[PDB]
């Protein structure tokens, strides 16, 4: 799954 | 002179509170009214002052990092513990796993808190050069800053979404494939939809009761209810054993 929000 | 703050046992009546809420917004099938008319919902007054903006899930390793939507940032350590770094480069406050708090600075402060803070200013960095803004949109009001600064209380991660859990008593819900993020607020008894086009809408739930919504935020909000029944105990009260 993800491991950040969302990237620039 | 200052507020202790909300305690977290005040926090869990109204989380408790906001799960029946949640139940009986659901149970009226909001989506099904003759004529939705989820305007009418909407309460501008209620609109969150603080959600989480960023986040990191470095829990492998020291914890959570998140960044506030006033540019603070905070960890909530793998031990329980939170430190958080107001958006003044220098103003701390350490929360330990009972709650008790403590002020500090960057620039004074004990040394036994040289690795976390340390720490924390690699999670700043990280967010400020590689994540988006959530909410960059919200131009803040003038007082906002007078709002006590929470911390995150406990988080948790399903394959779909990320549930954070701050110490205003807000559990805010990021879904991870088209960015739609709940922001519920137990105290106000309101939620903030943040839909695919990045509008930030805030209605007061039993407003969405009477008057409806649209599906999609009907959809979000039944699973909204499974994650509050989740973050009020991970584990059944009629098994304890089994995942709630």
């Amino acid at each position: 799954g993800p491991m950040t929000s969302t990237p620039k | 002179l200052g507020s202790p703050g909300i305690q977290g046992e005040v926090v869990d009546c109204h989380l408790s509170d906001m799960l029946q809420q949640l139940h009986s917004v659901n149970a009226s099938k909001p989506s099904e009214r003759g004529l939705v008319r989820q305007e009418e919902a909407e309460d501008p007054a209620c609109i969150p002052i603080f959600w989480v903006s960023k986040w990191v899930d470095y829990s492998d390793k020291y914890g959570l990092g998140y960044q506030l939507c006033d540019n603070s940032v905070g960890v909530l350590f793998n031990d329980s513990t939170r430190l958080i770094l107001y958006n003044d480069g220098d103003s701390l406050q350490y929360i330990e796993r009972d709650g008790t708090e403590s002020y500090l600075t960057v620039s004074s402060h004990p040394n036994s808190l040289m690795k976390k803070i340390t720490l924390l200013k690699y999670f700043r960095n990280y967010m400020s050069e590689h994540l988006l803004k959530a909410g960059a949109n919200i131009t803040p009001r003038e007082g906002d800053e007078l709002a006590r600064l929470p911390y995150l209380r406990t988080w948790f991660r399903t394959r779909s979404a990320i549930i954070l859990h701050l110490s205003n008593g807000s559990v805010q819900i990021n879904f991870f494939q088209d960015h739609t993020k709940l922001i519920l607020c137990p105290l106000m008894a309101a939620v903030t939809y943040i839909d695919e086009k990045r509008d930030f809408r805030t209605y007061r739930l039993s407003l969405l009761e009477e008057y409806g919504c649209c599906k999609e935020l009907a959809s979000r909000l039944r699973y909204a209810r499974t994650m509050v029944d989740k973050l009020l105990s991970s584990r059944s009260a009629s098994n304890r054993l089994k995942a709630s």
